[PDB]
């Protein structure tokens, strides 16, 4: 469907850490499997865990990461 | 032969011949579309110029002449006109590309006069010397342009599009997406009473649209597409405009509407710094010029004897001219017939006295020898003119007699010297300015004349000629003259609409740069040339408490708190009931604490000691006004008479703060200390302005009135339905036609003085002028251009009334201040080895320089791919700097410690690094996250100090740094004045009809709003706009009685106070800024 990093309303990211124990709890709650965090160009460091439906938000592009 | 050519060339019939040839060419070139009949003299001119060139070549007398004799640049120009005329005539095929060059001849007079060569050469030398300061300046503008770009990128696009975007336009080929949300400005809203699309905004502070209107960002660019902040090139232009303050009030209102009220600081930072920079850059430029200078039958005989011996007639005669001048002053718009008849008689009576004196003067003295004295000759000329006038500029000949006071007045004589000096010793410079304006006027006309005429519908609001255009030579001179004033941007958009951006920018900027450079040089030249036991116990304790620091500080905090109370005294007080009761409770406490403070001072030093200080008297007056208001409330008989007025006067509470602040106290004392010196000069300006206002009244009283029907809002057909004021009344069967005079006009001498001020300051002059130069008759409606030649009066006024007086004013201030002063670890080893080399530092600069280019390339919504690429580069760059700073942080053990700037570099990168990571909420809350990265550019300035080669930058940098502390101090006083005025303004100007400068966002209604209007007015921008709503009283434009929430009824503003409020404010700010910029500068050097 529509997949992405750990998102945050309206559409930006949530925060990982230099390590494995960054934000595993929230993203595994959202319905994620994988784990690692990579910078989102222009929008900030984010931790991708995969297989996310459209129920929780994702990284969406096109204009800016706005409020 | 060669001998004969040399003999005939240096002959002096030649200089007059060629000069005459250029001069007739001027008069023919200035013509637009000359009739072919007289016109084809052109190739005869070609003959005279070719003949001259031939003579020059022959006089040098061989083939090497064109190698060793015509090396001179000014002759390359002659060869240019020759080859160009021949290329235009002998061959073609004619797309008219070359005919533009004909002006090149006009510089030949600069080639023939032996002085204009010297002057233009020295001027171009000076241009060459102002190079490095201009590079520093363009860099500063680049930096701030980026700042403005990233702050308001595309923000100036925002437009209140009609709420639409309903649903399923599939997608957007319907008006009733980007098709209609963009190219249907029938979807947008125009600002109130203007043809200008309304901006808007998402931010709470930013102005918002009316219900049913949506604030979308998709539209064409703002005014005309030439002021958009988005993209670096356009950002550089907008900032340049802010730096020179040319019509920046219009831009500032636009951006503050889109971005929000909170971005004012940007403009405040730019206007305050930019003007301070411009003043410093002019000062540096001025120093270079100064540096250059540094580097360098029985019965009749008996009768005559008696009169000549006994004099004593100047005292009586001087009084007569003073009275005469005051006599003509009485003339106003509607003098009664008896008075009108009486006024004429006085002039006739006055003329006889002067004529009689002239006759006596010639006989008593020598008719041939004594009369020759220059002063007497000019005096006689006035007398004959007056006789000629009696034998509407005809009656203004008498006004020249006011200058007779110069012998008895030290300062008027000084101004006379300046006018005389301009055409005298410094007369050569004046001529160059005249010729340069001419070259530009014909160059401008030749290049854009066809365009202005062909495409007038584009430039003009209605189907009529645009007010300012270059099609006519006279009109071209006005535009060139206007550019000298500093109002270049308004006209530049108009030429660009017809001409195209490429050409207009090259010439207008050239005119702006060249015209200002010569005008500044001429202006500066004139300036240089011009030069029991219980009682005892009580005294001890009271003296001690006042002396104690905490008590003094407590009062200082109290005054600031007291000042704060005034801020909440705006129109929203009824809504804010909780605060309202507190303010009332507070007011009483404030009055008491200050009165207690006053009594305490008396006990400590005694009445005699306390009263000696001026500040104590100042403190006393403020507490008395409050106490008087307080006693009136307690004693009864409230809400009557002038009690409201006493309440408005408590806006002077901030003044008490000046006494206890050491910075505010020193500046205030210096400003008032120099007031006596300023005062005599003000009289000279008043006298000089008096001549113009009186002259203006003869020329314009009653001519200005002109309104039409209420629906239109502008004058009716002049030669058609209404032609006269009397005719207007006859046709007023409907209530629609109101005959209303323009707000600011010369109808009275006092009214004339106000009108001159607007013209003198160059703000609001356009409305004064259009009413003035369209004047048709004494009571007749103004025709579109009828009586167009009046602009001459304003040009004459502007050159003499404002430019000379300001120069005189600057000179006396400079003179007064001078006299006043006079009167009184393998890796560690490697970094350590390589840190010293110059190249390593250079690499960082190149990356930073590259980074500047990376930010310089971004427009608004450039590309989906481009933003990602730019972002990747931007992300790479932040990492590069962080990596670089950390590795070099400890090259040496004390490396971080050695340089402060290196430590500062870590702070910007850490702020920047967190920004990207925390970017989710930062863009909305902060100005922008990308804006922080522009701080790295400022690091480049460090290299400027390092470079050995240019000393020009150092002077500008040193001047700014030395004078940096004082800018803050004047700025504080300015703010205090702004604070005082807004409070004064809030009581008086609340509920003023929203017309002109007062829109919805900029009002005097609230303190937040009042500060914005006052801030713009400090630099005089928009003062004319703000004043206009205040001035009008009564319909059609205003409403006499409209219910208001406060007791003040109706939306009309009071004229006596309104004129008083703005004019004093405009002058007070001018004195605060001029004295303080000048005092600091004089002290510094
Ligand atoms: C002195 C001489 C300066 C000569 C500069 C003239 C250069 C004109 C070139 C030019 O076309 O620049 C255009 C913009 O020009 C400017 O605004 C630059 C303004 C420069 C201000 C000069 C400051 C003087 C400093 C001393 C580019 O706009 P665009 O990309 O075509 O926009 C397209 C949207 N329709
Ligand atoms: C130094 C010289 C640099 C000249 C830069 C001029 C660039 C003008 C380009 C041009 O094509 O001008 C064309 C006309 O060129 C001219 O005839 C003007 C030449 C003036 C040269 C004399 C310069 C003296 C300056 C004082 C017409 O442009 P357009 O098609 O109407 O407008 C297109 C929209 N941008
Ligand atoms: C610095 C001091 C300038 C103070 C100007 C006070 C003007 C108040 C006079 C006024 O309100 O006239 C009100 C009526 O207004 C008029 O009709 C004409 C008033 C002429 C305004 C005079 C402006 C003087 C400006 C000074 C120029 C040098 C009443
Ligand atoms: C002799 C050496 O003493 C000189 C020192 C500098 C000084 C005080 C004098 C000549 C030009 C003066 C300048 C006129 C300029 O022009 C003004 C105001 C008017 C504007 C046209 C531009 O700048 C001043 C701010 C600027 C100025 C007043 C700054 C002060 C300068 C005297
Ligand atoms: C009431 C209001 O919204 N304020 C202004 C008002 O001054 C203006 O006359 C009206 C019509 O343009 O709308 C806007
Ligand atoms: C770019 C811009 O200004 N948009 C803002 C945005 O917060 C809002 O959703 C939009 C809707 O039209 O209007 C406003
Ligand atoms: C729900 C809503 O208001 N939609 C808007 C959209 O039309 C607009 O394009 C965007 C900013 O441009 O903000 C959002
Ligand atoms: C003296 C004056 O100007 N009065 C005017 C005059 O033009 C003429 O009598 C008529 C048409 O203008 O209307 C009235
Ligand atoms: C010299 C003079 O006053 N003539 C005017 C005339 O121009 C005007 O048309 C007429 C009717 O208004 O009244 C009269
Ligand atoms: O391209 C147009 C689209 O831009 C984005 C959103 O604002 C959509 O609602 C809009 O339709």
């Amino acid at each position: 469907v529509r997949d992405g990093y750990i998102a945050q309303p309206e559409n930006c990211v949530y925060h990982c850490f230099p390590g494995s124990s960054g934000c595993d709890t929230l993203c595994k709650e959202k319905g994620g499997t994988s784990g690692h965090c990579g910078f989102k160009v222009g929008h900030g460091l984010a931790c991708w865990c995969n297989a996310l439906p459209d129920n929780v938000g994702i990284i969406v592009e096109g204009e800016k990461c706005h409020s | 032969v060669r001998r004969a050519a040399v003999k005939i060339l240096v002959h002096s019939l030649f200089s007059m011949l060629i000069m005459c040839t250029i001069l007739t060419n001027c008069v023919f070139m200035a013509q637009h579309d000359p009739p072919p009949w007289t016109k084809y003299v052109e190739y005869t001119f070609t003959a005279i110029y070719t003949f001259e060139s031939l003579v020059k070549i022959l006089a040098r007398g061989f083939c090497l002449h064109a190698f060793t004799f015509l090396r001179d640049p000014w002759n390359w120009l002659d060869f240019s006109v020759i080859v160009m005329a021949y290329t235009t005539e002998f061959v073609d095929g004619n797309v008219s590309a070359l005919r533009t060059f004909r002006v090149l001849r006009a510089l030949k007079t600069i080639s023939v006069i032996s002085g204009l060569k010297t002057i233009v050469g020295a001027l171009i030398q000076s241009v060459k010397k102002l190079a490095d300061v201009m590079v520093l300046t363009v860099f500063c503008l680049s930096v701030f342009a980026l700042i403005g770009l990233q702050l308001f990128m595309g923000n100036l696009r925002h437009k209140c599009v009609r709420n639409f975007t309903e649903l399923n336009g599939t997608n957007g080929s319907v008006e009733a997406s980007l098709d209609v949300y963009l190219n249907d400005p029938a979807n947008y809203l125009l600002k109130n009473g203007t043809t200008d699309v309304l901006l808007c905004g998402n931010s709470s502070d930013a102005g918002t649209c009316p219900e049913g209107y949506r604030c979308l960002k998709a539209g064409e660019n703002p005014d005309h597409g030439y002021t958009s902040f988005d993209s670096f090139a356009w950002a550089f232009l907008a900032l340049f405009r802010l730096m020179t303050q040319d019509c920046w009030e219009r831009l500032y209102q636009q951006t503050l509407r889109s971005a929000g009220k909170i971005y004012m600081i940007f403009f405040m930072l730019v206007i305050f710094l930019g003007s301070f920079y411009l003043v410093n850059l002019i000062l540096a430029v001025v120093a270079m010029a100064y540096e250059e200078q540094n580097q360098a039958w029985m019965s009749i005989k008996q009768k005559v004897k008696f009169v000549v011996m006994d004099p004593f007639a100047d005292l009586t005669i001087t009084m007569c001219i003073v009275l005469n001048t005051l006599f003509m002053a009485l003339e106003h718009y509607n003098m009664t017939a008896e008075f009108e008849e009486m006024l004429q008689v006085g002039n006739l009576v006055f003329t006889g006295i002067f004529t009689a004196e002239m006759t006596f003067k010639i006989i008593a003295l020598d008719p041939y020898y004594y009369f020759q004295q220059g002063w007497n000759i000019f005096d006689s000329i006035i007398v004959i003119l007056s006789l000629m006038e009696l034998g509407s500029v005809l009656r203004s000949f008498r006004l020249l007699r006011v200058f007779k006071l110069a012998k008895s007045w030290p300062t008027l004589n000084t101004l006379i010297k300046i006018i005389g000096n301009s055409v005298g010793a410094l007369g050569n410079l004046t001529l160059v300015l005249a010729i340069i304006v001419f070259i530009f006027a014909v160059v401008g006309m030749q290049l854009f004349g066809k365009n202005y005429s062909e495409l007038r519908h584009r430039i003009s609001d209605s189907g009529l000629l645009p007010r300012w255009h270059m099609m006519d030579f006279f009109h071209a001179f006005l535009i060139i003259f206007r550019i000298l004033c500093g109002e270049w941007i308004e006209t530049m958009w108009d030429c660009m609409e017809v001409s195209g951006q490429s050409l207009c920018l090259l010439v207008f900027l050239l005119v702006m740069v060249i015209g200002n450079l010569v005008v500044l040089n001429l202006f500066l030249a004139l300036l240089l040339s011009s030069f029991g036991k219980v009682w005892w116990r009580l005294r001890k304790t009271c003296y001690r408490i006042v002396e104690h620091s905490w008590f003094e500080t407590f009062i200082i905090f109290m005054i600031l708190l007291s000042s704060g109370a005034l801020a909440f005294e705006d129109i929203y007080l009824e809504e804010r009931k909780t605060i309202k009761v507190l303010l009332e409770y507070a007011d009483k406490m404030f009055t008491y604490v200050f009165v207690l403070e006053m009594l305490l001072k008396w006990v400590a030093y005694g009445f005699k000691k306390y009263f000696t200080n001026a500040w104590c008297w100042l403190d006393f007056l403020i507490v008395d006004v409050s106490l008087v208001s307080l006693v009136a409330n307690t004693l009864g008989f409230a809400e009557m008479g002038p009690i409201k007025s006493l309440r408005t006067l408590r806006a002077l509470r901030p003044l008490r703060a000046l006494s206890r602040f050491e910075g505010m106290r020193v500046v205030v004392n210096a400003l008032v200390g120099a007031i006596p010196s300023i005062m005599n000069v003000l009289l000279v300006c008043l006298i000089f302005w008096l001549i113009f206002s009186i002259m203006g009244v003869n020329l314009f009283a009653g001519k200005f009135g002109r309104c039409i029907n209420q629906t239109e809002g502008d004058l009716p057909l002049n030669y058609t339905i209404v032609n006269n004021k009397s005719e207007c009344e006859s046709f007023n069967v409907t209530g629609e036609l109101y005959w209303t005079k323009v707000k600011v006009n010369f109808d009275n001498v006092g009214a004339g003085y106000l009108a001159l001020l607007q013209v003198a300051t160059f703000k609001g002059w356009m409305d004064i002028m259009y009413a003035a130069v369209d004047s048709r008759g004494y009571e007749e409606q103004p025709q579109w251009e009828d009586n167009l030649y009046m602009y001459i009066y304003f040009v004459v006024f502007i050159i003499f009334g404002s430019f000379f007086t300001l120069n005189l004013f600057i000179g006396v201030i400079i003179d007064n201040f001078n006299q006043q002063k006079k009167k009184l670890n393998k890796y560690q080893g490697f970094i350590f080895d390589i840190v010293t080399k110059q190249a390593f530092d250079v690499t960082i600069m190149f990356l930073i320089c590259l980074n500047m280019v990376t930010m310089m390339v971004e427009t608004d919504d450039q590309s989906p791919e481009k933003v990602n690429i730019l972002a990747k580069i931007n992300l790479l760059f932040v990492a590069i700097f962080t990596g670089e700073c950390i590795v070099k942080m400890a090259a040496l053990r004390h490396y971080y410690f050695t340089n402060s700037w290196n430590i500062f570099d870590f702070v910007v990168v850490i702020l920047s690094i967190v920004g990207t990571v925390l970017s989710d909420i930062i863009q909305k809350y902060f100005f922008s996250p990308t804006l922080f990265r522009v701080i790295r550019l400022a690091r480049i300035g460090r290299i400027l100090r390092l470079i050995r080669g240019a000393k020009g930058i150092r002077t500008l940098l040193f001047a700014l740094m030395m004078s940096l502390p004082a800018l803050f101090n004047i700025g504080l006083l300015l703010f205090l004045v702004m604070f005082i005025y807004s409070i004064f303004g809030m009581a008086n100007f609340a509920y003023v009809k929203w017309e002109a400068g007062i829109d919805d966002m900029f009002n005097f209604q609230t303190f937040a709003n009042s500060m914005l209007c006052l801030f713009q007015i400090t630099t005089s921008a928009g003062w004319d706009g703000l004043l206009s709503p205040i001035l009008n009283t009564g319909p059609p434009y205003c409403d006499p009685n409209l219910p208001n929430s406060n007791g003040s009824r109706g939306n009309c503003g009071s004229p006596a106070v309104g004129i008083l409020f703005f004019t004093t404010y405009i002058i007070i700010s001018f004195l605060i800024v001029v004295n303080m910029y000048i005092a600091i500068i004089l002290e510094n050097f």
